[PDB]
């Protein structure tokens, strides 16, 4: 059915959009928090 | 005996070390004379009252939120199907897994729980209600399969049963499938 | 602690938005999300012998763990919305003209391609 096929592709495009969006959030949260903590740890270690 | 008080109250708190779980609200002092129960003489007693309040942020962020999220996710999963005209899955394994996951969290963080038999704390009342609706939910999901499988016998639903179904649907916000409309037309 | 949870969250994110066939019904994905939450909840509180366990503030490690939980919980709801959109084709109403117009331009940037059977339906 052409109607079923059209809605099938809409969900396929929407699914890949979610995949790209959710990896950007994961990269920012995981890398950003840990890198910020390391920077604080590094400065106090070498400035004291 | 007589008490000696400070500027801020009966008990000095100017050099108190802050606690990570309790906060001090105030202090009181009271001097009382008590009678011996064998002699006509008195003795003096000093009473010091300390009021402390718990900080619930750790418990709120560590126990209440994950269980509430898991219960909502399980509720959504229980009553969602991919196709209207298709056989549904058991849903029993999902309910058991949800109960197993929630049972793991409550008793393995139980190092800090009250564990008292005198009364039911507020956190205990919250946990029981989540368990019942999950347990009731797994039985309600099983009853949907039993109703759907009634069509294999060959007896059509009663006229009043179908009449009530068509009026709840607009409020429920559900729509008839295309293949069902075609069957009526044929 | 940090590495295993980050690996598990990434694996779950990949699993949430991956399908074997474009023109096929998808699975629930609810069990995968619950299992991921159960696995992550096991690690945080059973290694909690060394965690701060303080109510004065939110430590750096605590902030990291909450964010992973929300995106997993949000991810399981986003995966469920894809099924709801796909099942809209059983009603028989074609998507709106503007809905299909927007879909065809995001796809080249998204790097997705139309299936062969969909092209044949248009030709017929
Ligand atoms: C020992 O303490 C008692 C506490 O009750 C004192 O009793 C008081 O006695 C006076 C008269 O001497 C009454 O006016 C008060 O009403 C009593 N107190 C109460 C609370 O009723 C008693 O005086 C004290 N001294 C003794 C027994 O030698």
């Amino acid at each position: 059915n052409i109607v079923e096929l059209e809605w099938d592709w809409v969900a396929a495009v929407l699914e890949r959009v979610f995949l790209i969006f959710f990896t950007i959030c994961f990269l920012f949260s995981a890398i950003g928090i840990n890198l910020y903590g390391w920077y604080i740890w590094y400065t106090e270690n070498h400035f004291l | 005996y007589f008490p000696r008080t400070f500027t801020n109250g009966p008990i000095g708190l100017a050099n108190f070390l802050e606690n990570d779980a309790w906060s001090v609200l105030g202090t009181k002092v009271n001097r009382e004379e008590k009678k011996y129960t064998c002699c006509p003489v008195n003795y003096t007693l000093l009473h010091y009252d300390v009021v402390i309040q718990r900080k619930p942020l750790y418990y709120v962020l560590n126990l209440i939120a994950p269980t509430a999220v898991i219960t909502f996710i399980s509720i959504i999963g229980f009553f969602t199907s991919s196709s209207v005209h298709d056989l549904r899955q058991e849903k029993i394994t999902l309910g058991i897994t949800t109960l197993l996951s929630m049972s793991i969290m409550i008793f393995m963080v139980s190092d800090k729980m009250p564990s008292t038999s005198t009364c039911v704390p507020l956190i205990a009342l919250f946990y029981t209600l989540m368990i019942t609706i999950i347990s009731v939910g797994t039985l309600a999901a099983s009853s949907v399969i039993f109703v759907q499988k009634l069509g294999s016998i060959g007896n059509p639903p009663a006229s009043k049963t179908m009449k009530w179904t068509h009026r709840i649907a607009p409020f429920v916000l559900i729509q008839m499938p295309l293949v069902m409309k075609q069957a009526y037309a044929k």
